DNA sequence: GGGTATTCGCCGTGTACCTCTCCTAGCCC
RNA sequence: GCGGAGAGGUA
DNA sequence: GGGCTAATGACGGCGAATACCC
């Protein structure tokens, strides 16, 4: 095992073997924008896409082309911290290389001039932290991924509530990427109507008309021909037999000389089969027939000139007539079966009121622009740039590819545009669905959803900002002269840097990291939002989104969504999943191979697995990836049923894969209902970090995933020996394996100490390792928040009772123990931020200084000189945190005091002046406080390359004459200046020192520019002389009211702390921690917290026997003995830890971390099952089935019917009381409705809502509900007359008439309505 | 705009103001309290009461002015919690829950100073809040004026509202744990500690039990001197030996005097519990109701603690047969599948027929399953043995009414039925585990299926229900009991609803409270069983049933002849409390929270006729 | 012209509470 | 520093 | 930094405004 492994080895349960090791969990965020970046060549999605996608811009007619060569991210210039520090946005400016190319005027193009730009920047571009996260105003903001639909083409069906008379009625829309949108839908008289993106429905063949297809070639394109001939006499027909399936027959069908079909028997198969047989081509045909057919082409008379029918004209006698008289033998008719072939394309020519192209066009540019008199080139240009120019319309890779794949064409790469083959193929496959030889498609299918995540949405953005400096480009390059301007005057980044920094900051995706545990951020990154640009609203969503679909297997979690208004529209994504190429979800499955399920692992989609038949991760697989049962469970088409053993084509990887992480997290997750598993999950991701997190005692073996991917652990880069542990960074010496050549040096890791969480929970980083130890790249070096080893400690686990006491548990609310708080287990620490900020007002600026007007020198007392409190002093509500005086000069303060009701030590404090002032106090504490340690990381690494290279002076000295006994007793900075007879040596002598030379130059560098770093005036607000920000951090001790939970949707609010010696005790003595009722069980079926219990009362058990047989040192044989036979435990476990081949050292060490308990792994649903809780629970001397009997602690007395003892994992949540708690009797009131502030932060009022009021008034409490409505909130004479009232101790009061009612009045008077109120 | 819509005007800041002298905290379970009180934070009742405060400052002189006052209550020293109390005492504050669903949402109670910060609510009253101690918060009032105080001390306080308003019956029920201690103590055993002795009364029932020479529940026989008012309101004492438990003489020292001794008897489940309230409130009245009720709670909370009830994994026993069950099935579906492939049924009727083999399975399983668990208790008395209503606590939980449903005992200890796909079809294979064995990938996510879109549904529920109910309240406003009696004749026929097999509502509930619109004569003419108009209460009632009363005319609502508003006797009586209605109760807005809290609140709950079959003998 | 369908467009879509960021706009001297 | 958007959460 | 000017992913219900059939 690994070192941080062999620490604190966890107990796995589970049966099946791990083919795949869970991946890196932010790999989505990571891979985007990597995406994003990517300097690369060929165009694939990319920051180069967009400019080539934007680029060349040409000159309207101008002849001054401006072409792109490439472009570069120069180097950000604050590092991710310093960058939080001071609140700017950590970014890398971006610069692109142009060349501006002035050709001739008249003469073949050739450039008279082209001049190449020193790198123009064109703005900056935020760049995102190594765990996934973006720092935009010093806060880390996520981009979540959206989940929408992907381009390409979608044939809809939306039925059943069509007109309420049946009539389906289907429709074909395609969906570009980038570009206006095009509909196809029918109508109750299936004409089909063609629908720009979101205008008025007009006749479709009107866009094949602008297509320049004239009617004769569209009823060619669509209907199938039907020949007549005339031979001597009366209208005979060419027939393919096959055309007459299922057709009542309406005439006579004779051939050859023998009658087949009668007139009026529908024509049979043997009829069918005799015709086809006896080769009939040609029948002759009753002219009542073709009395109802339609003409293909415009048959005109080719002896006068003059027309007689036109395409597509409903035939009568009298035109069968004229058309024999005119010569026609060979006549070209439509074939419209009513029940196969229907006349839809005909009767939309009839209702198409256009006929030429340049109608079509006209009629196009009236829908687009109405009103405006349409001049034929400008409808020419509308068209050609709304659907064909490659720059306004692109459709995608993805998009081109969906289109391809849903018109069963092999081709899959294509063009962006849509081409008329396009068009008019999407139009076929519509009546082919309509004729219903087709299925729809539905939305909600994972094959139907893309998913674009950050780099992508970033890249839209950045395109966006190109068209608008290009429009701007364009012009500003029209008008102004052309040869004069330099590249670099003509190009403003002001557009690009206003698009990019509105979609990092002010956007719908773009939301803080949910940052109070690791699970919290962990999860907000890998998250899959159908909200957002183009999204639907969480509110209007309907039902039928929201709902689990068989295609999120493996690839969405369906138990973890929130479960508030937006239910379903989050969906975490699963624990194995990835994204595609094309932006879709796969999930891994290892193939099987006829009879052996092998070991290569493919990533399938949701197309591919359509197809397949998958079989499950839990089947018995014997030793050869053979299936143990005849008859296995699969899946085919999103439904399990039994399967072959020789029938299987893939098999899931693994259990997991089909919950995401947090859900992953939960133990015993099969026996939980999916509601409660829901909440565990969502509330699982709230708690808050304790001062020790320790770990579970069960959990999953997903902690250790969690808490590395996450980026709150210290994880060593570089494998090698601990050099220096301090409790703020862990210095190592790497090993020589991985140890560079050339400049080398030493590892140094800083840790982070108490700093604020975006919830303003405490980040605080505590060394694992000890001096001495060996570390190996890739383990734990440092605990993040709420992680213990390397493994996840979300919350704590303690000892429940199951059981009523005294109806103190009586709903979900919980009881807890003194003991608890006595030992301090459940305070965590919260970090508030303030700031005071001195701006320059026109009235003078204000100041910071400590001399305030009219306040006691009890309040300066612990202020230093400067006006800001010292580092580490106690504070509470009131107390002036800074002084301040506002410019009348003083007489009047507005220093930032402490928030009422909040009481905290004073921890660090910070002031950035865009003055830069020479002399601030407080500046000059925080300017060395930072220096000192910074000349402290430099002076060490200097002082270890010193030694290497004085190391390295020795070994060339003793080269050239052996000199130890003078040498060693004389200080080593004294052999510089000795000497050495005159060689080659020499030589290196002068190439040592110049080396020396360098790195104190390179070293002065470094210093000065960190100098300067540090010093130089913060970049604050135009108008903000500087701003003083103020932490201050908080010991919360639990109470009665915090919330509580599992890990399995357990909830509750702490309804009192018992003294110990009330608590229930078994006979031993030992006190319960937490007594929890059981009546939350069986109605709430989560039965993940029963076998929890036990698994932990078990784990717990066997750690006592371990610190029984560790506190009393038996020998290092006994504890081997008993810590292997409790790993084995049995037999089908994946573990097989040998004790033996760890030395006595590592396993005392291991026995010292399992002393508290020995930690189990249950997978999720490769579980634990209760045989084995059973003989765990033996192997500790427990009661097998898991229940003790317990005495009362108030009356001494036994509970009859043992209850269930053990040790579950229960969470803090960040919902405590404190916070949650507010009242008012009165403050400040609001300007416009005179209401009192609505809020926390201002005082403020509960809202009595209409509801409230209708409560009051189902009562006939009338005065409650009139003193509620006027002297309460709203009437100002009333209020403040009722104030002076109850202090003068009557309680009478006035009501009066409400202010906002007289707002109202006013109001409604602003229109143009007269609204008095009578008098009479 | 800004008038128009929800956020902008009228709803938003003149029917939805914002109140002063209002805070808001987390609930809390507080067992000790009163039924008419609730536990307030120290803090927040200073900061509430602060002008109180001020007054009672001023008045004692303890301040010379009132800045001084300020002063003194930002300092908190000792003199200003003791004003504090001193104005706390009988001062009244209003409860709130969020969704104020009916006039039960906000109750008045008299609040008692304890630490912390967040608010203990009574027990009994979460019922009619509809709330629970897990991270639900409360806003509490203060009424300022004379008349605000009067009216929330007499028409809103707790004590005052024990019956609903939509329907008679009872609002604060035991609900959980109270019933579950209960019904443990009342129920009995074969055999067990002082099994059969002889007990003078209660009091020495309890002397042995806690002194641990007799089970709480053994069967003996106690003489008990229960009361009756059979006479003009007088109290009559007969004393005699019954055969009952220790545990039921316990509870039988708490009950008053008027109440037979039956009432307790019984095993004493929730349904019980709800009519012994009911009963002692229609026989004794208010006060005593809610004095028992507040006993009830505490005898249940302290014998449940007692108990020890827990929930092991091995207290919900998988039926010894299931597995057989679900062979047998699999066996059938099966042979009905190689049935199909060679073509002698339709897909439809395949379906038809696994899906019923399939709920057949699941029905013999269940039954398989709770005739183990139900009656398991194979104790032996003196001699030989005898089997008995088990013990099991999981079982007790379910029967008490306390907690789960025979669905959910089937759903932990049984199959877990069948599922619904999207479309609203079942699947042809159900989900065969259960929580106490492990689902697997497939039953899980089917499982999941189900529970997203419960969820769903309830949030678009919830959200319809507010509509419809705002529209209720909005159209009935107006509509109050104006006159006492309009004098009317009109009237409805009310008739039991027969709904085809049985009696799905009775008479009784039906006419109950209601007035008459002229007398309803004997199976034999000039024999007028009831006056012109009577309020029909509980004993005409009773009396009808005695009669064979089919169809009774009562004076209704819309046929009332009032102008501008409805009369007293159109209406009738039913109401939190039991007598007629008074002149100016608001009926539109009762009406309206009593037709619309239910459908908001079920939705979050739920989070062939081929022959005729006569039921009973008749003609 | 008069009645019947059919399209068309407006109005509504539960309460209470708690965190965070961001706010008239654009260009040149 | 009254407001209003967007995001998330609680019951 | 300060001063001056001017698009597409709800749905139902209901009642009015054309489409059309005599
Ligand atoms: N989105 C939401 C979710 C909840 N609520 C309200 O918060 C409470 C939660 O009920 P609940 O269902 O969570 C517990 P309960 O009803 O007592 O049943 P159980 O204890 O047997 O499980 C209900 O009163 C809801 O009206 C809301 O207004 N909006
Ligand atoms: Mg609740
Ligand atoms: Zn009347």
């Amino acid at each position: 095992y690994s070192y941080t492994e062999k620490k604190r080895i966890r107990k796995d349960f589970g049966k099946r073997p791990q083919v795949l090791d869970v991946p890196y969990l932010l790999s989505i965020q990571l891979d985007s924008f990597q995406k994003f970046i990517e300097q690369d060549p060929e165009g694939q999605y990319g920051l180069e896409a967009a400019f080539r996608s934007v680029f060349p811009i040409q000159s309207y007619s101008g002849n001054s082309e401006l072409q792109y060569v490439s472009y570069r991210l120069g180097e950000p210039v604050f590092d991710v911290q310093e960058c939080q520090i001071r609140g700017v946005t950590y970014s890398a400016p971006l610069r692109v290389k142009l060349r501006l190319v002035i050709y001739e005027r008249e003469a073949p193009e050739g450039t008279v001039k082209d001049i190449k730009e020193q790198e123009v920047y064109m703005g900056e571009i935020p760049l995102m932290t190594d765990n996934g996260t973006f720092v935009i105003n010093g806060t880390e903001r996520v981009i979540v991924s959206q989940l929408h639909r992907s381009p390409g083409v979608f044939f809809d069906s939306d039925k059943g509530k069509t007109h309420s008379s049946g009539k389906v009625l289907y429709n074909a829309r395609i969906i570009p990427y980038r570009g206006s949108w095009l509909d196809f839908e029918f109508d109750p008289k299936d004409n089909l109507f063609v629908r720009i993106d979101r205008r008025r429905k007009l006749p479709a063949t009107i866009i094949l008309r602008a297509l320049n297809y004239t009617t004769e070639q569209i009823l060619d394109l669509f209907f199938e021909k039907v020949i007549f001939e005339i031979r001597d006499n009366k209208l005979q027909m060419e027939l393919v037999p096959e055309r007459l399936r299922g057709e009542t027959a309406s005439f006579d069908i004779e051939a050859n000389g023998k009658v087949y079909v009668e007139k009026g028997r529908r024509i049979t198969a043997r009829h069918i089969r005799q015709l086809e047989k006896d080769d009939v081509k040609l029948i002759e045909v009753p002219v009542e027939y073709i009395a109802g057919k339609v003409v293909a082409k415009d048959y005109i008379d080719e002896s006068t000139g003059e027309l007689i029918c036109a395409a597509n004209m409903e035939l009568s006698l009298d035109l069968l007539a004229k058309l024999s008289q005119s010569g026609h033998k060979r006549i070209e008719t439509l074939f419209t079966n009513d029940l196969d072939h229907g006349p839809y394309i005909s009767e939309t020519l009839r209702v198409d009121p256009t006929n030429d192209r340049l109608s079509a066009l006209v009629e196009i540019y009236r829908m687009m622009r109405p009103g405006e008199p349409p001049t034929r080139e400008a409808a020419e240009s509308l068209f050609e740039n709304l659907f064909f120019s490659e720059d306004r319309y692109d459709l995608s890779a993805v998009g081109r590819m969906k289109f391809n794949r849903s018109l069963l064409r092999e081709e899959i790469e294509g063009s962006g545009i849509l081409s008329k083959d396009d068009i008019i193929d999407v139009m076929k496959k519509l009546i082919d669905i309509r004729n219903g030889k087709g299925e729809v498609d539905d939305i909600d299918h994972l094959g139907n959803r893309r998913i674009r995540s950050v780099g992508e949405m970033a890249e839209n953005q950045f395109r966006v900002g190109l068209v608008r400096v290009e429009r701007a480009v364009k012009e500003r390059l029209s008008l102004g002269d052309l040869d004069t301007l330099m590249p670099q005057d003509m190009i403003n980044a002001k557009p690009i840097s206003a698009a990019v920094k509105e979609f990092f900051g002010s956007s719908q995706l773009s939301q803080f990291m949910d940052q109070n545990n690791p699970l919290s951020e962990i999860t907000h990154k890998r998250r899959i939002s159908a909200l957002g640009p183009g999204g639907l609203t969480r509110e209007r969503a309907g039902f039928e989104v929201r709902d689990v679909h068989p295609t999120h297997y493996g690839r969405v979690c369906p138990i973890e969504t929130p479960e508030g208004p937006n239910i379903g529209l989050i969906n975490s994504l699963s624990v194995y999943a990835q994204t595609n190429e094309y932006g879709f979800l796969e999930t891994p499955y290892r193939k099987v191979t006829d009879g052996v399920v092998t070991d290569e692992i493919h990533y399938l989609s949701a197309i591919e697995e359509g197809n397949y038949v998958i079989a499950q991760a839990n089947s018995n697989l014997d030793e050869e990836g053979h299936f143990v049962e005849d008859l296995v469970t699969c899946r085919s088409k999103g439904e399990s049923s039994l399967f072959s053993r020789d029938q299987v084509d893939y098999m899931d990887v693994s259990t997991q894969q089909v919950v995401s992480v947090g859900a992953s997290l939960i133990p015993f997750l099969e026996h939980d209902d999916a509601n409660r598993a829901l909440m565990g999950a969502n509330m699982q991701r709230q708690a808050v970090p304790t001062l020790r997190a320790d770990k579970p005692l069960v959990g999953t073996g997903m902690e250790r995933a969690v808490a590395v991917d996450s980026g709150v652990t210290a994880v060593a880069k570089r494998g090698g020996v601990v050099q220096y542990v301090d409790a703020s960074r862990i210095v190592i010496k790497v090993n020589e394996d991985e140890m560079y050549p050339g400049e080398a040096g030493i590892d140094i890791y800083n840790l982070t100490k108490y700093t604020r969480s975006n919830q303003n929970t405490c980040i605080n980083q505590m060394p694992c390792v000890s001096l001495g130890e060996p570390v190996e790249r890739g383990d734990v070096l440092a605990d993040g928040p709420s992680t213990d080893l390397g493994e996840l400690a979300l919350g704590q686990n303690m000892r429940v009772a199951f059981m009523p006491w005294n109806g103190y548990n009586f709903e979900d609310s919980i009881l807890v123990s003194e003991r608890v708080v006595q030992e301090d287990r459940f305070t965590t620490i919260h970090i508030q931020e303030l700031a005071c900020v001195s701006r320059d007002t026109k009235l003078g600026p204000e100041e910071i200084t400590a001399d305030i007007p009219n306040v006691g020198e009890a309040a300066l007392s612990k202020l230093d000189e400067s006006g800001i409190v010292y580092i580490g002093a106690e504070v509470t509500g009131g107390d002036i945190l800074v002084g301040k005086v506002t410019p009348k000069s003083d007489v009047k303060d507005s220093s930032l005091r402490v928030p009422n009701g909040v009481s905290g030590t004073v921890i660090d404090v910070q002031v950035f002046t865009r003055d830069g002032v020479e002399k601030d106090k407080r500046a000059l504490e925080i300017e060395e406080m930072q220096l000192k340690q910074a000349k402290k990381d430099l002076s060490e690494e200097l002082q270890i390359l010193e030694a290497g290279l004085f190391s390295r002076i020795r070994a060339v000295l003793v080269a050239g004459g052996v000199e130890a006994e003078k040498l060693d007793k004389l200080p080593r900075d004294r052999w510089l200046e000795l000497g050495l007879t005159d060689e080659e040596k020499q030589n290196q002598l002068e190439q040592l020192a110049e080396q020396y030379d360098e790195l104190k130059h390179e070293f002065e560098k470094k210093l000065e520019a960190k100098r300067r770093k540090i010093t130089q005036g913060d970049d604050l607000a135009p108008g903000v002389l500087k701003i003083v920000k103020v932490y201050l951090a908080v010991k919360r001790r639990i109470q009665p009211g915090d919330k509580m939970a599992g890990r399995h949707g357990n909830k509750g609010v702490i309804s009192k702390i018992n003294p110990i010696e009330d608590m229930p005790y078994d006979e031993n003595g030992t006190p319960v921690d937490i007594v929890l009722n059981p009546l939350g069980v069986p109605s709430r079926m989560n039965i993940g917290q029963i076998l929890e219990t036990h698994l932990g009362m078990a784990a717990k058990g066997i750690g006592d026997k371990i610190n029984a047989m560790l506190k009393q040192q038996q020998e290092v044989a006994k504890l081997r003995e008993f810590i292997q036979r409790a790993y084995d435990l049995g037999a089908d476990v994946r573990q097989k830890v040998d004790l033996s081949t760890f030395s006595d050292e590592e396993v005392m060490r291991l026995a010292e971390n399992l002393r508290k308990g020995m930690p189990i792994a249950t997978p999720v649903f490769d579980g634990a099952k209760e045989a084995e809780i059973k003989e765990l629970l033996k192997l500790g001397d427990l009661p097998t089935s898991g229940q003790i009997r317990l005495y009362d602690g108030r009356t001494g007395e036994q509970f009859e019917r043992p209850v269930t003892v053990g040790y579950m994992y229960m969470l803090k949540l960040n919902h405590l009381v404190d916070d949650k708690m507010h009242a008012r009797s009165t403050g400040s009131y609001s300007l416009v409705t005179q209401q009192p502030l609505g809020g926390k932060a201002q005082f403020g009022g509960q809202r009595f809502g209409e509801m409230e009021v209708w409560a009051l008034e189902a009562y006939g409490a009338a005065y409650t509900l009139q003193e509620m409505l006027t002297v309460k909130s709203d009437d100002v004479n009333g209020r403040t007359k009722m104030y002076k009232n109850i202090v003068d101790g009557n309680h009478q009061m006035e009501p009066g008439m409400p202010e906002s009612f007289n707002v109202l009045l006013k109001e409604i008077r602003s229109l143009g309505i007269n609204i008095e109120l009578e008098d009479e | 705009d800004m008038i128009k819509g929800k956020q902008g005007r009228f709803r938003q800041n003149l029917l939805g103001k914002r109140v002063d002298y209002s805070g808001r905290s987390v609930i809390t379970v507080g067992p000790y309290l009163r039924l008419h009180q609730c536990g307030l934070p120290k803090k927040m009742a200073l900061e509430l009461f602060k002008p109180f405060i001020y007054g009672k400052l001023e008045l004692r002189g303890l301040a010379t002015t009132i800045k001084a006052a300020k002063k003194m209550v930002e300092r908190e020293e000792a003199v200003v919690w003791d004003i504090l109390d001193e104005v706390i005492r009988e001062h009244p504050v209003l409860l709130n829950r969020a969704p104020t669903l009916h006039r039960l949402g906000i109750q008045a109670f008299e609040p008692v100073l304890i630490e912390g910060k967040a608010i203990q609510l009574h027990p009994l009253v979460c019922a009619a809040y509809n709330a629970d101690f897990d991270g639900d918060q409360m806003a509490v009032h203060v009424p300022l004026t004379l008349e605000a105080q009067l009216e929330a001390r007499a028409l809103m306080m707790s004590t005052n509202n024990i019956l609903s308003p939509a329907n008679g019956e009872p609002i604060i029920v035991p609900s959980q744990d109270v019933v579950l201690g209960l019904y443990y103590m009342t129920r009995d055993c074969v055999n067990a500690k002082g099994e059969g002795m002889v007990l003078t009364g209660p009091k020495e029932a309890e002397r042995l039990y806690r002194s641990g020479l007799a089970s709480l529940h053994a069967r003996v026989k106690v003489r008990i001197t229960e009361y009756e008012k059979d006479a003009n309101g007088e109290l009559v004492a007969k004393t005699s030996l019954k055969d009952t438990t220790v545990g039921r003489a316990i509870l039988w020292m708490i009950v008053p005097k008027g109440l037979p001794y039956s009432i307790v008897n019984q095993a004493l489940g929730k349904k019980a519990i709800s009519k012994m309230l009911n009963t002692c409130y229609r026989i004794l009245g208010l006060k005593p109701t809610v004095i028992f009720a507040d006993q009830i709670m505490y005898t249940g909370f302290a014998y449940a603690a007692r108990s020890g009830a827990s929930v092991g994994i091995d207290d919900m026993v998988i039926p010894e047969k299931k597995h057989e069950i679900i062979s047998e099935a699999e066996a059938e579906v099966a042979e009905i599948q190689e049935q199909f492939q060679s073509g002698l049924v339709t897909a439809g009727e395949r379906y038809n027929k696994v899906i019923d083999i399939w709920a057949a399975a699941n029905d013999r399983v269940s039954k398989a399953m709770m005739d183990n668990l139900q009656t398991e208790t194979v104790i032996n008395r003196d001699g030989q043995e005898e089997k008995q209503v088990s013990f099991n606590s999981i079982y007790m939980m379910a029967d008490s009414g306390a907690r789960g449903s025979a669905a959910q005992i089937r759903q932990l200890a049984g199959m877990r039925g069948l599922m619904a796909k999207p479309d609203g079809s079942i699947i042809e294979t159900p989900i065969t585990a259960n929580f106490r064995e492990g689902l697997n990938v497939l039953q899980y996510f089917i499982s999941t299926h189900g529970a997203r879109k419960g969820l769903a549904d309830t949030a678009l529920k919830t959200a319809n229900s507010g509509y419809l109910t705002r529209r209720l309240v909005d159209v009935a406003q107006d509509l109050v009991v104006t006159e006492d009696d309009c004098g009317t004749h009109e009237g409805i026929m009310m008739t039991p609803v027969i709904e085809g097999g049985d009696v799905k509502e009775p008479l009784r509930d039906r006419v109950l409270g209601r007035v008459t619109a002229e007398d309803v004569l004997k199976p034999g003419t000039a024999d007028i069983l009831v006056p012109r108009n009577t309020l029909l209460h509980e004993q005409w009632c009773d009396l009808l049933e005695e009669n064979s009363v089919d169809a009774v005319k009562v004076r209704s609502v819309v046929s009332c002849d009032t102008d501008f508003g409805v009369c007293a006797h159109c209406y009738g009586r039913d109401l939190a409390r039991g007598h007629i209605i008074n002149k100016g109760e608001a009926i539109g807005v009762i009406a309206a929270q009593s037709i619309g809290e239910p459908g908001t609140q079920l939705t979050m709950r739920t989070f062939a006729e081929s022959s005729i079959q006569v039921k009973n003998k008749g003609s």
